[PDB]
């Protein structure tokens, strides 16, 4: 705690500790299709189903995980099915990502032709 | 429970030489069989062996039980030296006659008495003289077995592999077929179940099994090496863990050569044949029944942990292979375990790319998942594009800083 | 010199390919010389040609024509016919009616389960051809076996690359693989993406 507060980045370190839980919960999605809240708050060491409920709810609200809570059974159901690429809006994403590369290549050509005509780059 | 579920007489009969003494000391300095078997079994053969003192570390252990061979200790010390003098004088005579082209007889008995004394590779130079004053490859093949025998008690497994490679590669495919119907001598069996043993000690299980399963039961009697029974276990457990189903069927189950080996080891035969037929409820139980009998083996104990874990992981993948939606209750009842521990095992297996499955821990059902090729392709291509644009921007900035020659001076 | 009794436990083992090949030779060699063994030889000659699921009907191919049919053993001659037609009903009917006469024999103990398992395999393989999702209890009716036996047979068949499908335990199903999406275009796109990911780094690293 002395080094982390002498360098003034104390508070950016506690974010790593808080992010470890959010990383473990996301790692639960690669093995499970339906988990119990009491059972879930024993592998990520959250110590309580009540706190695991809000930990999952916050991650759902931020678009970090794809899941749904069931307070009746008290179980978290992982969906893991965001998108199928047949949307007329994904075409917009591909178009924008293509236009950015087109502009980048145009810039590269522009600052390449300025070297092609350099009088110093004719003697070597 | 550690119990003496072995008979010492058959172990003593199978082996001969220093290997028998080493095996007897190994089982002794573990903690089965000592109580009354140890003193009788070990002391019987120390009369003809050297270094004398090997008993004392195990001798005082009888005190808590609450020998008398004290005069014999000084008896062997004075008599050991006499055998060395004649052979030390003998090698001078062989050089005196200048018959070095035919002194191969001189090293015929020179190397055996050295190994009888528990000496070291210092004698091995004589076998080098075999390479220098011989013409036909037959003497080289002869001395290769001797050097392998003396290197077995040397922990020089890589050195053993190099010499087996030399002995198998230098001649023409080991005398081709060996004057038809195989050679009269069984040196092929030794070159097979010595390189396989060395690969086993090198933690190369698949190659060890592949070499050991190719042995022959013609002579197969190896007092200086692993017993015929041990070949079956070494080649069976090492094959159940690394061989695929097709390889298991072609090289083990259908092979006539290994069936004779499996005849005298019923437990391994039943284990293999019930693993193949998808009967894991009792295959694992029989595998566990003999776990505290291979831990007392000298060449297989350290790997018992690695093999038994590797076999089980190969069963779990095989059990969940024809199924698209399996019940975890019957899955756990067929592995002699509980659902709570089976869930941990399956989670560990799924975390790595071994099983493509998802656990439903509400009705306890293991579902088989299928990856969407199109979505995965789109995701990875978009990620690659993002990384490429980031690298392009970084490189352009690097070009700007390099052109302007921006750096921090030492001052 | 006799292999009975004193040498019998050497021959008590089941592996008989050596005699399987020699049966065709012994059909003629000991025909007029091995008279005591002729009664048992004619029954066993069928087995050798029966194990490879080939050889049409040995009822009249070779010189066994004088023997042809024998009045006491007739379903034994039709056993190979039923095997060739892959009709389980004829096989089971023959076994139940003519028991103690086809089965009586010893050498049939070691081979009856082998025989009445390669008919069910072909019947099941043909049965699943037009379906994409089948019911295990429905297969349990065509084959005169229980559910627990047909599930094990399906597992063994699926393992040895003979049935391209997967079982559904909780629903007692069998889902067969029938659809083949484009698997060559996306693999090519993956290879192209993965190769560009390395070419870009190689190009960028030149500006060190």
């Amino acid at each position: 705690s002395e080094t982390f507060t002498r360098d003034n980045n104390m508070g950016l370190v506690k974010q790593c500790l808080s992010s470890l839980y959010k990383k473990n919960i996301q790692r639960l999605t690669k093995t499970f299709l339906t988990l119990s809240l009491q059972d879930m708050a024993s592998r990520v060491q959250l110590s309580g189903p009540q706190e695991a409920e809000k930990y999952v709810l916050h991650m759902i609200e931020d678009g970090e995980i794809f899941a749904s809570i069931n307070q009746k059974d008290g179980m978290v159901s992982f969906h893991d099915n965001p998108e199928k690429y047949n949307n007329p809006a994904m075409l917009h994403n591909i178009d924008q990502e293509m236009l950015k590369c087109i502009e980048l290549d145009e810039r590269l050509k522009a600052m390449d032709q300025e070297i092609t005509v350099n009088p110093q780059f004719v003697q070597k | 429970v550690e119990n003496p579920s072995l008979d010492l007489e058959q172990y003593a009969a199978s082996y001969s030489g220093l290997m028998r003494i080493e095996r007897l000391q190994f089982i002794a300095d573990h903690c089965p069989t000592l109580r009354v078997e140890a003193l009788k079994m070990a002391l019987s053969f120390v009369q003809r062996t050297f270094n004398v003192d090997m008993y004392e570390e195990i001798h005082r252990k009888l005190s808590e039980a609450t020998a008398l061979d004290t005069a014999w200790v000084e008896a062997t010390r004075k008599k050991a030296l006499l055998k060395l003098e004649k052979l030390d004088t003998d090698l001078k005579n062989y050089k005196g006659n200048s018959i070095k082209e035919s002194i191969r007889r001189g090293h015929d008995d020179l190397g055996d008495h050295y190994l009888d004394c528990g000496d070291l590779s210092n004698a091995l130079k004589c076998y080098s003289r075999a390479r220098d004053y011989c013409t036909s490859a037959k003497h080289v093949i002869n001395m290769c077995l001797n050097v392998i025998k003396v290197s077995v008690y040397l922990q020089n497994w890589s050195h053993v592999l190099s010499y087996v490679s030399k002995a198998e590669s230098t001649p023409e495919i080991a005398e081709q077929r060996g004057e038809r119907d195989s050679q009269t001598q069984a040196i092929l069996t030794k070159l097979k179940c010595a390189a396989g043993l060395a690969e086993l000690a090198a933690r190369k299980y698949k190659q060890a099994a592949k070499c050991l399963l190719l042995a022959s039961f013609d002579h197969c009697d190896f007092p200086e090496l692993l017993s015929p029974s041990n070949v079956a276990i070494y080649g069976g457990l090492c094959a159940l863990a690394t061989f695929d189903r097709q390889e298991l069927q072609r090289n083990v189950i259908s092979s006539s050569s290994f069936k004779l080996f499996l005849e005298l080891e019923p437990q391994v035969r039943d284990i293999i044949f019930k693993f193949y037929e998808s009967k894991y409820a009792s295959c694992l139980k029989m595998l566990d029944e003999m776990k505290d009998n291979l831990l007392l083996d000298m060449y297989l104990a350290p790997h018992v942990r690695t093999l038994y874990t590797q076999i089980r992981n190969r069963a779990l993948i095989q059990y969940f292979s024809p199924y698209v939606s399996a019940d975890m209750h019957r899955m756990a009842a067929a592995f002699n375990t509980t659902v709570a521990a089976l869930e941990d095992e399956l989670t560990q297996l799924i975390l790595e790319g071994l099983i493509s499955a998802r656990v439903d821990s509400h009705s306890k059902i293991l579902y088989a998942r299928d990856v969407d090729q199109r979505s995965t392709t789109f995701e990875k291509s978009l990620l690659m594009g993002k990384e490429f644009q980031r690298r392009a921007k970084a490189m352009m900035l690097r070009a700007a800083v390099l052109r302007n020659q921006i750096h921090v001076k030492s001052p | 010199v006799i292999r009975e009794c004193g040498g019998k436990m050497h021959l008590r083992e089941g592996e008989f390919e050596k005699a399987h090949t020699d049966f065709f030779e012994a059909f003629k060699n000991y025909d007029e010389s091995g008279s005591p063994r002729r009664t048992t030889c004619l029954k066993y000659l069928v087995l050798a040609n029966m194990l490879m699921k080939s050889g049409i009907n040995p009822f009249d191919s070779q010189e066994a024509k004088p023997y042809k049919n024998d009045p006491e053993i007739l379903a034994m001659t039709n056993l190979v016919s039923a095997y060739q037609n892959n009709d389980i009903t004829e096989f089971e009917k023959i076994l139940k009616t003519n028991h103690s006469n086809i089965m009586d024999d010893p050498f049939i103990r070691e081979h009856i389960e082998e025989l009445l398992r390669n008919i069910r395999t072909q019947v099941l393989i043909k049965l699943i051809k037009p379906y994409t999702r089948i019911h295990i209890p429905f297969i349990s009716k065509e084959l005169n076996i229980d559910v627990a036996d047909v599930e094990s047979l399906l597992v063994q068949c699926i393992l040895d690359n003979t049935i391209h499908g997967r079982i559904d335990q909780v629903n007692q199903l069998l889902e067969l693989d029938h659809q083949k999406r484009g698997g060559a275009r996306y693999t090519a796109l993956d290879k192209w993406t993965n190769q560009l990911n390395s070419l870009n780094q190689a190009v960028v690293s030149k500006l060190a």
